[PDB]
């Protein structure tokens, strides 16, 4: 498909935001890497990239929540139709992580 | 049932269970349910006797997970040359690309391996291939504070 898909047959499995918001700065749960970090849209835990140690790649083999939003540049993966994805559902919870990022909205 | 231990023992580094698992029959090629097999785990975590090895009993070289990672996207990453080495030589793809559009370059450029970048170079690394967001592996080195990494991968591509 294109380069970022337009719709996922799994953003039904998105999950609201929580009331405690996103952390951009907020370490992975299982090493506490700072440096690649994904969150997910489903539990909204943070584990870090495929390239760290991917633990966020061991949640979903076990949790099964398909979609993650890097905290590197705010793009959503979907580990099930293993590309990236873009849809009018993602487009508000990728405002609370850049507010809290850049202080500023999404264009 | 044995396969689950074997891929444990490549990612502890137990050279030791590696040779007794692998011996009572383990599939050298075992797959956890995110594809990741025993030699993804030895080229991540740097444990080059145990790449040795699995690669001698039959271990693809080429083999891939959900993400689409290789083991030398892996040991390109985290800096592994020696491993990188041994998987090219294995016959490692050196433009193998993962889902994202990630070939090794790309990594090893990202994450400031100025020695793997010359390597891959000289197996035949794809200097202008690109991700899904259509970055290069010179893109990546610049964004990520690895000048000199960049300035080779320029002149790479500059080769008239
Ligand atoms: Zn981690
Ligand atoms: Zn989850
Ligand atoms: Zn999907």
């Amino acid at each position: 498909g294109p380069t970022p898909l337009p719709w996922c047959p799994h953003l039904v499995a998105v999950c609201p935001i929580p009331a405690a918001g996103l952390d951009v700065t907020q370490p992975c749960g299982d090493c506490g890497t700072i440096q690649e970090n994904w969150v997910c849209l489903s539990c909204y835990q943070v584990y870090c990239g495929r390239y760290i140690n991917g633990h966020m790649l061991q949640h979903h083999g076990n949790s099964g929540h398909p979609l993650v939003l890097s905290y590197i540049d705010l793009s959503a993966w979907c580990y099930y139709c293993q590309a990236y994805v873009h849809h009018q559902a993602l487009l508000d919870v990728k405002n609370i992580a850049h507010q809290n990022k850049f202080g500023e909205d999404m264009p | 049932d044995l396969g689950k231990k074997l891929l444990e023992a490549a990612r502890a580094g137990q050279d030791d269970e590696v040779r007794i698992l692998m011996a009572n029959g383990a599939d050298v090629n075992a797959n956890d349910r995110n594809g990741v097999t025993p030699l993804h785990l030895a080229a991540d975590k740097g444990h080059l006797e145990i790449v040795e090895v699995l690669l001698k009993t039959g271990a693809d070289v080429n083999a891939i997970d959900i993400m689409g990672a290789t083991p030398l996207h892996l040991a390109a990453a985290h800096g592994h040359l020696e491993i990188v080495e041994v998987l090219l030589k294995a016959g490692a793809d050196v433009n193998a690309m993962d889902h994202k559009g990630f070939t090794p370059l790309h990594l090893a450029a990202w994450r400031g391996h100025l020695e793997i970048v010359e390597v891959l170079l000289k197996h035949g690394a794809d200097v202008n291939a690109q991700d899904k967001f259509g970055k290069t592996p010179f893109d990546l080195a610049i964004d990520n504070g690895n000048e000199d990494i960049a300035e080779v991968l320029q002149k790479a591509a500059k080769l008239n």
